[PDB]
């Protein structure tokens, strides 16, 4: 449903997540041109993105173009592939840079591959409304540049309000790290979040952040930034099996 | 390091991270720069590190000035991208009170224009 999400509008029988606000995916006065399967739309800082049309627990792919209006003229700043991983109460976007604006001339594009995680949204779980004991185990996907085959496993101890996970099966060994134990803290809006360190070979290589989503904290979504011998970003999305 | 104030940019996943400052040395986070701004890596985003001497880079976001088309001048530098701090001359067809233009934090100074 690629060419859908871009054209079709949010009607809501659709499975959730249904909408995704683009904030970190598009800057204040910049434009994000998405296209795929004979469809095309433009955004849009704050603009919504119809995800209800996309498939669940999978990566949706679109072609993209990042521009900026300079004197009544749009100037391309970057282009490549836009990725979207949707769940029931959460979702996130990623950018696979295939070409970026030259450093000397504005009108000349250069081939540069970069991967970064954009937005991480959904139905935030209230920190003040988290379970009080027990442990929820979340299984899901870990995806990086040219690899969406990563496996994510994350456990949460609501009593101790701590979390800890693991990344496996990523083509890049240096990315299959451990998500060290981290404390669940309240957001500025009192949304349950989790930030901690990332380890490879019992060695701190970076940090990770997760948001808890769904009224029953059924899901977790965020990203990891890992230092390798060549810094890489990893998209994270996991859910606890349904009853 | 306390939560980084970043002029002309900001940290990614700001609200997921904010609660864990001040952070320990060795820490570093991905950040982005605002329109008309780029990191020292040339991109509009890079990573900021917590060092003994505070956050690095010290100037995470830099203004880039695009050299405008000169109506009545030579346009050899037209479309050219310059970093905050550079000065140039305008070979005008016309002129600049006056003649050199610099890429300032707020943009070109003074406005590069002939007549």
């Amino acid at each position: 449903g690629l060419a859908d999400a871009l054209t079709a509008p949010l009607d809501h029988k659709d499975k959730g997540l249904q909408s995704l606000t683009l904030d970190q995916s598009v800057r204040k006065n910049e434009k994000l041109k998405l296209a795929a399967q004979g469809a095309e739309k433009t955004y849009g800082n704050g603009d919504s993105l119809n995800t209800g049309k996309l498939k669940n627990d999978k990566v949706s792919r679109f072609d993209f173009i990042r521009q900026i209006e300079v004197d009544g003229q749009l100037i391309t700043l970057e282009s490549g592939e836009f990725q979207v991983y949707k769940q029931s109460h959460s979702a996130l976007t990623a950018f696979q840079t295939e070409q970026i604006q030259d450093s000397e001339h504005s009108g000349k594009m250069v081939a540069k591959r970069q991967f970064r995680i954009g937005d991480i949204a959904g139905e935030h779980t209230s920190f003040d409304k988290l379970p009080e004991g027990g442990r929820a185990t979340y299984r899901g996907t870990a995806f990086g540049s040219d690899d969406a085959g990563g496996k994510l496993t994350y456990t949460i101890d609501f009593a101790a309000k701590q979390g800890n996970g693991k990344i496996e099966h990523l083509k890049s060994p240096e990315l299959n790290v451990d998500l060290a134990a981290a404390d669940i803290k309240p957001d500025g809006k009192r949304h349950a979040v989790i930030s901690g360190s990332v380890l490879y070979n019992q060695a701190e290589k970076g940090s990770y952040s997760l948001g808890i989503f769904g009224g029953k904290a059924q899901e977790v979504a965020g990203s990891a930034e890992v230092k390798t011998v060549n810094i890489r970003h990893i998209g994270l999305a996991a859910k606890q099996e349904l009853e | 390091c306390d939560y980084p104030d970043i002029k002309h940019g900001g940290l990614y996943h700001e609200n997921m991270r904010r609660p864990y400052f001040p952070v320990a040395v060795g820490k570093y986070y991905s950040y982005y720069c605002d329109e008309h701004f780029e990191t020292p890596s040339g991109s509009y985003w890079d990573h900021i590190h917590c060092t003994q001497d505070g956050w690095s880079p010290a100037v995470p976001c830099l203004r880039k000035c695009y050299f405008p088309y000169l109506e009545n001048g030579y346009n050899q530098n037209h479309g050219r991208k310059f970093v905050q701090g550079k000065s140039i001359d305008v070979a005008c067809h016309y002129a600049l009170k006056a003649q050199t233009v610099t890429c300032m934090e707020n943009g070109w100074s003074p406005t590069p224009r002939c007549i």
